[PDB]
C-alpha cells in the first residue's frame, strides 16, 4: 500500500528512475 | 528459507557497496578517511541499519532495490528539498 503510493507518486518524478538506474549501474 | 531465499543473490560485497551508496547519497564522501570521523561514522552506522532493515523486510532483491533507491530519493527530494 505505502509501497504502491511511494512508487506510483515517485514514478511521476523521474529523478527517482535516474536514481534506480544509477543504483543498478553503480552497485553490482 | 534464510532471508526470504533471495539472499544468495546479494553477497556482502554488494551489501557493502549499497551501504557505501547510501552513505555517499546522504553525504558525498570526499575520501575514505572521512569515514573515520564520528560525524561520518554515525551516517555509516545509520546506512548499515537502513540497509539491514530493508534487507530484513523486502521479499525480493527488486523490492529491496526499490526501497533503497526510494530511501535515497526521499532523503534528498523529501527531506532537504
Amino acid at each position: 500500500t505505502d509501497s504502491q503510493k511511494r512508487r506510483e507518486i515517485l514514478s511521476r518524478r523521474p529523478s527517482y528512475r535516474k536514481i534506480l538506474n544509477d543504483l543498478s549501474s553503480d552497485a553490482p | 528459507g534464510v532471508r526470504k531465499g533471495w539472499h544468495e543473490h546479494v553477497t556482502q560485497d554488494l551489501r557493502s557497496h549499497l551501504v557505501h551508496k547510501l552513505v555517499q547519497a546522504i553525504f558525498p564522501t570526499p575520501d575514505p578517511a572521512a569515514l573515520k570521523d564520528r560525524r561520518m561514522e554515525n551516517l555509516v552506522a545509520y546506512a548499515k541499519k537502513v540497509e539491514g532493515d530493508m534487507y530484513e523486510s523486502a521479499n525480493s532483491r527488486d523490492e529491496y532495490y526499490h526501497l533503497l533507491a526510494e530511501k535515497i530519493y526521499k532523503i534528498q527530494k523529501e527531506l532537504e528539498e
